[PDB]
This record gives structure tokens, C-alpha cells and sequence, in this order.
């Protein structure tokens, strides 16, 4: 949201035409400083990095350098690289390099959710044993032995509620008495241990933690897997990061981003972010933390970042070298970043379009309540 | 009762997995796995408890199941004692009054079905992995 | 040593009586033996219409209280008598 | 002296931890550890359903030759004293 | 009715007796007051700040209604709520018990959290951020060749590794890195008092 399309671009003119984060911070500026001015857009709509044995910038800032444009006010990487050869101001924004990866499924326990411990081939052999107790613990007690087959208190109707009795543990009204009754008795209650008790043992066990773990938080483990691909955006300094690593994981995160067949670089961000919605799980986007918040606060609402930032890079308007107007520029960023004027622009374009709005942190505890939507289905 | 056993063996859509029609949906049987969803589809082939690349050889619990499983007694035993029961009860219009027949023929309705019930667990028990 | 790496094996059909020992499931049917002939013994033990067959526990159905409060199930009988009750 | 001025400062045992754990890595190497839960299956409860057919099977056997029994037709108070005699002597 | 409320039972308590033991022994952190509209909700604990800062000059510059009322809490507070150092702001919040609060800057609010006796708890966002930066007199002929020192340490992490070694290796409180480790216990009678009741 730092250049944004405005949706009324035929309509209106000039400045006007866009509207984003860097035009309302253009705009505050040059009220302080009191100069008046015209926005352009880069047409290599690239970050401005050297050639090979040229030196000459591809991007914003090579129309910076060269005396075409006058103010850059964009989510530039303040760099060794710029610094030496353009002046920035100093940062308005603080970030670093994430990782964006798409959570894949919500998946809220459904309303029979309680049944889920045991498998449903095994419920349904428990009610074909129950069936299949109760029409051997009838045939048993009604045989030719006055009337003295009405010993045996087990008609058939008995014999269900008999072995339901047994079943659910609440005891039971009455209880056999010949030997080949009590055979049938003592073995279904041997059955009914064994299964209630599996099921409250499994049940104890989805009881802590039925969720998700993230396969690559830790970010060891991104630089790690060769399923997971991983890339960045192309002249882009998340990828001018990695080529000056002097840390072990990080030496082994710019191999493979050298050696990957094709090149996952991206020719754009929002590119780069459609490719991992295709990918599910198959490729993974390095991008700048600020970048990653937008990113999730948009829809479809499946983009997250793990893990913190990975460094603190930061992001600057930039000027040429000697350009008289930086230093009034310069004295203009201190006076915004106190005045409560950045973080309320840092706030404004961040939340309002919170569409997708959760602030879901998570009750993270696995010492937490069963919920009335969870047990809501033996109510039913 | 008697129908919808012997219907059950002869016919072939126990099981819907995926899975090779020919050595991807499978028609699949108690004896004879079939394919549907398919470029050829309508083929179907003998199944096969697999000694090649069979990793349990020398165990004793699943050299039961391999037997009970693909040479399914269990639900054959719930054809014939099913059929047994049915005529002793057949048997109970002519040369009635012995009044033991169909105490001769219920019991072998019960065990139909306990011979029933424990080939639907080998069937259950054989598949998975 | 290289071997092929084995397959991780199924719990057998009897894995239901694994978390306890093979040495306690003997002295569980070692106890519960002794606790029957006991409750046999206690009750139905000389009493003083007829006092000898006061008592419900034979020495089968003192069997089968004994497999009864074993399983967690209620049965019909209890002991009702002082030493019986221990 | 090259091999002890690599060993000593542990660069070889550096060079032997990158090499030896940066390429293809097995599941259960590293993070096979991590456990999680999951529903019974009938191939884990089988037995218990064996034994309860197991025990219908015998239940209605002996509940039969009590009835062959019965429709057919006994201790002596000496021979089981002459039984616990010998019960009580082995 | 009596069949399925058995199989109402035998769900309701195998659901209740699952993780028992857990919630008899929860150990809560109660945390009474978070995220800086919470401060004003509950302002009746003592704020501090520091004399000569900008933690001064931040409150002292309120725009914010929020921000407005606590330093215009702070200025008409008996008595002074100023500290002459850190260790004076830290030390009356350790006393007062949950009563004197003191806003400082993130970094020594993360050091002295680490630091053992470690009584002490950071809580709330940033209310904004702002920066150290190593300075030369205007117009120092060092200031070209330390501003581009500053990147260069940092592009290469040198930096932040300077910082992962520091304020890491001081004194660590056993609740910040290995303190996420848990155990059992037996059940106290503390634990089961009101069964008894
Ligand atoms: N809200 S935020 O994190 O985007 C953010 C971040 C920053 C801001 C202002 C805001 Cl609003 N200003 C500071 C500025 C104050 C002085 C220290 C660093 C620059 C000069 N830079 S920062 O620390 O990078
Ligand atoms: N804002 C970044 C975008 C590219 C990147 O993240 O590497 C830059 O100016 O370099
Ligand atoms: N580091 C702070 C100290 C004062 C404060 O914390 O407000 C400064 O330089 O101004």
C-alpha cells in the first residue's frame, strides 16, 4: 500500500491520480519543507541495482542517480550500495526479511467430533457386536430347561438393555445366572473394558493438541528442505542480502537460491505472492516484514508469517548526492517520527483495510476448556 | 438373508480405493479387484495376497490373516451355515412334530452371523496399511 | 554393518494386555483365585430357618462377584456380613 | 602440521559437521523425533473383538450339551473325599 | 431416556476427566494491566519516567489523548515521579509491589527483565519507535566515514550478531529461554479444597 491505483484515475489529475503511502508522506513533507511537486512513476517498475561490468542502476534509483528524477519516496532499502553513490534521509519504517507461507485449512472440530477417537469401521463393529452379544445372551437363557424357562429373567428385550448396561458402565438391573450365561456376560464385560477405557485414553490424547505445527518456523528448517523452494524478488536487496552472507545457515540459504532450476526469483511481489497460493506448500516467498503485513491483511486472508524477522533492514527517502533540498528533508523525517505523524501513517494504511481484521494471536495454552461448540453434539 | 450374502461374494464393489487395474479408482472385491475412472476401465483382475516384496515373512499373526483374508472362509462358512439354517426351516412344513428343528435351524442362523461378523474384521483388518 | 532397514511392526493381536506385564496379568488371576475361595470361605461357614444356606455366595457365584467388581460392572449380590464385607 | 592446525582450531570437525549433515537428510534423522496423535484403528482393536466371538462361540457350545445332557438323563460324597484325599497330597 | 442419557454420560465425564490434573494446577500469570488504553483504563498505579529524557520530552510533546492524560497524570503526581538514574526507576518499581509503573526504553526494559532478581515484567507495545544513532559534530570530517560504517556493519550482521551476543549472555532469569520446560506433580490439598467444602 505504499502506491496504491487510485480507482478514479480517469477522472482525476495529476497527484491526484494515486494514492498510497508515500503519496500521503509526499504530500506531509512538502507542507514542512514548502516545495511544490509532481509524482512520476519508474517505468522499469524496478529496484534500481548495478550491471554486470556497467554499474549503471536498473530501476528507481538509476532514475535518481542520473539527474531524471529529484525526490525518491518509496519503500527503499536503505543499502551500503545506495549510500555510497545517493544520500537517503534517515528511515521512516522498520522491517526486515520473512517469510510468507499460506496456512492451508482451518478446520474447527465438527459437531460429532466427539466420535473421532475411535475409527468408524470400529463403531460400526461395536454395534454389530452389541447386536450380535445380545441375540446370543437370549438364545442362551430361553431353552427347554412348571413353566420353568421363565427362570431366566432375559427375554430378548432384557438381553439389549442387559448388554446397553454393560456397555455404557451405569451397571445393571439384573445379572445371569446359568454358566453359559454368565460366559457371554463375563466376556462383554471384558469387551466393554478394553474399549471404553481405549476410548478415554485416545480421548485424553486429543484433548492437549488437535492442530497444526508450521513446517519451517524455526527458518533453519526453510533453508533446510528441497521440496520447499524458496525465493525473493529480483534485483531486489532481500536477494542483495544473501549474497554477503557470513552465517552458516544463511551461507547455505544463497546456494540454493543460486542453484534452483528455474529461477525462483520473481519478477514482481504480487507475482511472487500468486505463486505460493499455487504452490500449496511446494514453494516458499522471501519478502520484507512491512511487505508480509499487507499481505495477510487482504484476502483471502491465507498468508502468514512465521517466525520473526530474520535482520532489520529499513526503508528511506532518498535524494542525490549534494542535492541542496535532503538536509530540510532530513530535519523534516525527525520532526515526523516524533510528532506521532509516521506511526499514525503507519497505523492507517495498516489496519483500515483489515478486512480480514482477526488479530488472531491464539490462546496458545494447551491447559484450556473444552467449549460448548466443542462438546455440542451429545446435546443434539 | 440367505441372498444378500451370496449376492455380496459374487459381486464386487466392496472397496473404493485407487489403485493398478492392470499389472486410478478401483472397483475393488472381495475376490476380484476392478478399476472404474480410468482410460480402459471395465477390466477386472484376479486379486492377490502378495509374497513378492512381502515384508511378513515368519510372523505369526499375519500368516493367519493372509490365509483367512484372501482365501475368505469366514464369509463362505456364512453362506453354507446360512443355507444350512435355511433348510431346517424348509424342513419344518414336511416331517414336522420333532419340535428340535428349528432349535437346529436358529442356532444356525446365530452363527451365520458370528461367522459373519469376524469376516467383516479380517476384511477390515487385512486391507489396511 | 549395513542391513536393510526394517519395517516398524504392527502391535500384535494381543496388544490390549501390553501396558501391563506379562508377570502381572498371572498375579492378577493368581489374586483373583484367592479372593473368591476367600469370600467362598468366609460366608456360608456354619452360621448360628436354615443358617447354612443364608448367604447367596456359593463358590460360583463368588467367582462371579469377584469378576464382577474386577470389570467395573455391578452385580446383584453383595456380601452383608462383617467379615464378609473386608 | 597442516592436519593439527585444521583440528586444533576445529576447523576439520566444522568441515565435518557441514558436510556430513547439509546433504540429503532422511525424515527420521533429525526431526523424526516429533510425535503426534491419531484415531484407534480395528488393526490395533481386533483381538478384543476375536475373543468376544471367541467367547459367544464357547458360550453357546456349552449351553448346547447342557441341553444333551439334560434331555438324555453326579459326585459321591466318599469319592470326592477320596478326591481331596489325593488333591491334597500331590 | 435412560439409553442415551448413559450415552450422554459416558461422553460428558470421559471429557471431563481428560486433562483433570492440568486444570487443577493451571499456575496462571495474571497480568493486570497491558497495551497503553489499558493504562488509562487502570490508572491508579504510579507512572515514572526519567529526568532529562525523552521519554520526558516524548510526554512532555503529547498529542495523543491517550498519551495526553498520563503525562498530565504524571506532571501534578506527589511526589516527584522522576528517577535521577536507571537504577533508581528500576528499584521503586521492585519495592511498591504491582503499584509504581516506570516507562523506559525497549532495551533495557528487555535487559533488565533478563537480569535476575528478574521481579520485573515488560509489558504492552511500543508506543512508538525511534533510534541510537552514533554522532559527530556537524561538519565532522569523521561523520562521512562512520555513516557508511553503520551499513556495513549491518549488511553483514555483524551488528546483530553484536547484539544476539550481548544481551544474551548477561544474567538470563530461568523463565526467558528455558523456562517453557514443564514436570508433574502429586495433587495438593490447596489443589482439591473446595471438593472438600
Ligand atoms: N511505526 S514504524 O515502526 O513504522 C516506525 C519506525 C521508525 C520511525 C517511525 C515509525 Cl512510525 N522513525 C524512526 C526515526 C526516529 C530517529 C531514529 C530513527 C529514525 C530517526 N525510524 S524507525 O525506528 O525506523
Ligand atoms: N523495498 C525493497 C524491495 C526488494 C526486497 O525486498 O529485496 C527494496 O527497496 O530493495
Ligand atoms: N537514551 C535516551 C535516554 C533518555 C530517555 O530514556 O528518555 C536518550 O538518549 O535521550
Amino acid at each position: 500500500p505504499y502506491v496504491m491505483m487510485k480507482k478514479n484515475h480517469e477522472m482525476l489529475e495529476g497527484n491526484e491520480r494515486y494514492e498510497g503511502y508515500c503519496v500521503d508522506l509526499a504530500a506531509e513533507i512538502a507542507k514542512h519543507c514548502g516545495f511544490k511537486y509532481k509524482l512520476t512513476i519508474v517505468g522499469d517498475g524496478k529496484y534500481g541495482a548495478r550491471d554486470a561490468d556497467t554499474k549503471i542502476w536498473n530501476g528507481m534509483v538509476g532514475e535518481l542517480v542520473y539527474g531524471k528524477a529529484d525526490i525518491a519516496i518509496a519503500p527503499l532499502t536503505i543499502t551500503l550500495v545506495r549510500e555510497e553513490v545517493i544520500d537517503f534521509s534517515k528511515p521512516f519504517m522498520s522491517l526486515g526479511i520473512s517469510i510468507m507461507i499460506k496456512k492451508p485449512q482451518k478446520s474447527k472440530p465438527g459437531v460429532f467430533s466427539f466420535l473421532d477417537p475411535l475409527a468408524y469401521e470400529i463403531w460400526m463393529c461395536i454395534v454389530f457386536a452389541y447386536i450380535g452379544v445380545s441375540v446370543v445372551l437370549f438364545l442362551v437363557s430361553r431353552f427347554s430347561p412348571q413353566s420353568s424357562e421363565s427362570t431366566n429373567e432375559f427375554g430378548i428385550f432384557n438381553s439389549l438393555w442387559f448388554s446397553l448396561g454393560a456397555f455404557m458402565q451405569q451397571g445393571c438391573d439384573i445379572s445371569p445366572r446359568s454358566l453359559s450365561g454368565r460366559i457371554v456376560g463375563g466376556v462383554w464385560w471384558f469387551f466393554t473394558l478394553i474399549i471404553i477405557s481405549s476410548y478415554t485414553a485416545n480421548l485424553a490424547a486429543f484433548l492437549t493438541v488437535e492442530r497444526m505445527v508450521s513446517p519451517i518456523e524455526s527458518a533453519e528448517d526453510l533453508s533446510k528442505q528441497t521440496e520447499i523452494a524458496y525465493g525473493t524478488l529480483d534485483s531486489g536487496s532481500t536477494k542483495e542480502f544473501f549474497r554477503r552472507s557470513k552465517i552458516a545457515v544463511f551461507d547455505k540459504m544463497w546456494t540454493y537460491m543460486r542453484s534452483a532450476e528455474p529461477s525462483v526469483f520473481v519478477r514482481t511481489t504480487a507475482e511472487g505472492v500468486a505463486r505460493v497460493r499455487k504452490s500449496k506448500g511446494k514453494y516458499a516467498y522471501l519478502l520484507e516484514s512491512t511487505m508480509n503485513e499487507y499481505i495477510e491483511q487482504r484476502k483471502p486472508c491465507d498468508t502468514m508469517k512465521v517466525g520473526g524477522n530474520l535482520d532489520s533492514k529499513g526503508y528511506g527517502i532518498a535524494t542525490p548526492k549534494g542535492s541542496s533540498l535532503g538536509t530540510p528533508v532530513n530535519l523534516a523525517v525527525l520532526k515526523l517520527s516524533e510528532q506521532g505523524v509516521l506511526d499514525k501513517l503507519k497505523n492507517k494504511w495498516w489496519y483500515d483495510k483489515g478486512e480480514c481484521g482477526a488479530k488472531d494471536s491464539g490462546s496458545k495454552e494447551k491447559t484450556s476448556a473444552l467449549s460448548l461448540s466443542n462438546v455440542a453434539g451429545v446435546f443434539y | 438373508a440367505f441372498s444378500l450374502m451370496t449376492i455380496a461374494v459374487g459381486t464386487d464393489y466392496w472397496l473404493y480405493s485407487r489403485g493398478v487395474c492392470k499389472t486410478v479408482m478401483t472397483h475393488s472385491g472381495l475376490w476380484r479387484t476392478c478399476c472404474l475412472e480410468g482410460n480402459f476401465k471395465g477390466l477386472c483382475k484376479q486379486i492377490d495376497h502378495f509374497p513378492e516384496d512381502a515384508d511378513y515373512e515368519a510372523d505369526t499373526a499375519e500368516y493367519f490373516l493372509r490365509a483367512v483374508r484372501a482365501s475368505s472362509i469366514f464369509p463362505i462358512l456364512s453362506v453354507i451355515l446360512l443355507f444350512m439354517g435355511g433348510l431346517c426351516i424348509a424342513a419344518s412344513e414336511f416331517y414336522k412334530t420333532r419340535h428340535n428343528i428349528i432349535l437346529s435351524a436358529g442356532i444356525f442362523f446365530v452363527s451365520a452371523g458370528l461367522s459373519n461378523i469376524i469376516g467383516i474384521i479380517v476384511y477390515i483388518s487385512a486391507n489396511a496399511g | 554393518i549395513m542391513i536393510k532397514k526394517p519395517q516398524k511392526s504392527k502391535p500384535g493381536v494381543f496388544s490390549f494386555l501390553d501396558p501391563l506385564a506379562y508377570e502381572i496379568w498371572m498375579c492378577i488371576v493368581f489374586a483373583y483365585i484367592g479372593v473368591s475361595v476367600v469370600l467362598f470361605l468366609v460366608s456360608r461357614f456354619s452360621p448360628y430357618q436354615s443358617s447354612e444356606s443364608t448367604n447367596e455366595f456359593g463358590i460360583f457365584n463368588s467367582l462371579w462377584f469377584s469378576l464382577g467388581a474386577f470389570m467395573q460392572q455391578g452385580c446383584d449380590i453383595s456380601p452383608r456380613s462383617l467379615s464378609g464385607r473386608i | 602440521l597442516a592436519v593439527l592446525k585444521l583440528s586444533e582450531q576445529g576447523v576439520l570437525d566444522k568441515l565435518k559437521n557441514k558436510w556430513w549433515y547439509d546433504k540429503g537428510e532422511c525424515g527420521a534423522k533429525d526431526s523424526g523425533s516429533k510425535e503426534k496423535t491419531s484415531a484407534l484403528s480395528l488393526s490395533n482393536v481386533a483381538g478384543v473383538f476375536y475373543i468376544l466371538v471367541g467367547g459367544l462361540g464357547l458360550a453357546m457350545l456349552v449351553a448346547l450339551i447342557e441341553f444333551c445332557y439334560k434331555s438324555r438323563a453326579l459326585f459321591d460324597r466318599g469319592v470326592q473325599m477320596l478326591l481331596t484325599t489325593v488333591g491334597a497330597f500331590a
